């Protein structure tokens, strides 16, 4: 009913690192599409470039993830 | 070859092999099955990695026969696509997918 | 209706009969709803990318501090390891509904302006025990504005089924002269 | 006065939630307070196609859809597409969604 502060803080610990607000962390990788959990703000047709340099369009942005 | 997954479907030719949640193979490697056949010997079945699918499991089509597959069995990542020996030694053997010799001669090189 | 909320909690209660712990889980379950209504709380159980690994530990400090029953603690682990704690919201709610199957009690919501007594109530409630068929009635009250000065009761299944007499004898009586 | 978020744009459908209580019924006209390259506010109008359940509409944007973000706000105008009528209209080329698009200003 009631949630500790160790438990409260530990659960935005994890939230914060996820929460990052310009990136989004990989989802799937297949075929030559990403699926991305995150990246809140992304407009469609808006460049994101991963890791290792790739350069990717964010052409399906859906509640879920953004293709 | 550190890392182990283990089979979690058979449908047909496509599997789907969970890993560790931070080490998973990139596109294109190879796994290579610890499964067995019918006398029960070790028998090492290839698989190629064709798809990262989240949830910490990939999917990878294996490059011979599924059937004698179990879920739950090990599979081993290999690290690297399919290398195939080149060359040389490569002349006038006849080969396979994976690069075995198949004409009943020495192993290549 | 049978659909995977529905499935799952319909398991939880199966369980917490057969153990006789119905009160008991209930009240923990009740307890569940507090702590998920939280936006930050349930994103974090929810999201697939935090590691789940690090959601358990989290979730067994949670257990600890609420102090849930034996199998509440499992069932939430169950939802964490088979994926549907995306779903935990409709599960929770689905798991009332259950819970007075379980019991014989019904639901009846009674709509009015103005507060009322219980022995009005208590007419009511054994008026829907009867009408329902039920072993046992559990009464819903609401204050409403728009209403004139009776009320409606819902009950059934789902709130189908509800017998009113407030506005609708106007709203009869505007139809009646138009015949 | 109902105010919703994009939940999601795939192509030229978007996708509307709104809250539980205030809710467009089909046809109506969306207005999607959107953003420019340069950022200035620029603004997509849509139309409501479907009704999606769990408080969201399914709209088709009349303009382009590069440059809408979710969650940005959508002004629900609460009616079908209001299109200028009358002695004004002759004349004048017309967007689709009445706006002038010959050059010679606002119908009055």
């Amino acid at each position: 009913d009631e949630i500790s502060k160790i438990i409260r803080e530990r659960i935005e610990g994890y939230n914060r690192e996820v929460k990052v607000v310009n990136t989004g962390t990989v989802l799937q990788v297949g075929d030559g599409i990403a699926r991305i959990h995150g990246l809140d703000e992304v407009m469609a047709g808006e460049l994101v470039e991963f890791e290792e340099g790739t350069i990717g369009i964010a052409l399906n942005l859906e509640s879920n993830n953004v293709g | 070859k550190k890392n182990l997954g283990r089979i979690a479907q058979i449908i047909g030719p496509v599997l789907d092999v969970a890993f560790p949640p931070g080490k998973m193979p990139n596109i294109y490697n190879a796994l290579i099955v610890k499964g067995r056949d019918t006398a029960g010997q070790p028998m090492n079945v290839t698989c190629e990695v064709q798809q990262l699918l989240g949830n910490n499991r990939v999917r990878a089509v294996a490059m011979s026969a599924t059937d004698g597959l179990t879920r739950g069995m090990e599979v081993i990542d290999t690290g690297a696509p399919l290398s195939v020996p080149v060359g040389g030694a490569t002349l006038g053997r006849i080969f396979n997918v994976l690069g075995e010799p198949v004409d009943n001669l020495g192993p290549v090189d | 209706v049978d659909s995977t909320a529905s499935r799952y909690a319909s398991a939880l209660a199966d369980v917490a009969d057969v153990t006789g712990t119905l009160e008991a889980t209930n009240s923990d379950v009740e307890k569940l709803i507090r702590i998920f209504s939280e936006e930050p709380v349930y994103y974090f159980f929810a999201n697939p990318v935090i590691s789940i690994d690090n959601k358990r530990s989290v979730l067994d400090e949670i257990i600890t501090t609420s102090g849930l029953q034996p199998h509440t603690a499992n069932f939430i682990n169950i939802l964490i390891d088979s994926e549907r704690i995306n779903l935990v919201k409709e599960i929770l709610n689905e798991f009332e509904d259950v819970f007075n199957k379980i019991t014989g009690t019904e639901v009846a919501v009674v709509t009015s302006v103005v507060k009322l007594e219980n022995d009005h109530l208590a007419q009511i409630a054994k008026g829907v025990q009867k009408i329902t068929g039920a072993k046992n009635v559990r009464i819903k009250t609401v204050i409403d504005p728009s209403l004139v000065a009776g009320f409606t009761i819902r009950y059934g299944n789902e709130g189908s089924k509800l017998v009113d007499m407030s506005v609708k004898k106007q709203l009869e009586e505007i139809a009646a002269q138009l015949e």
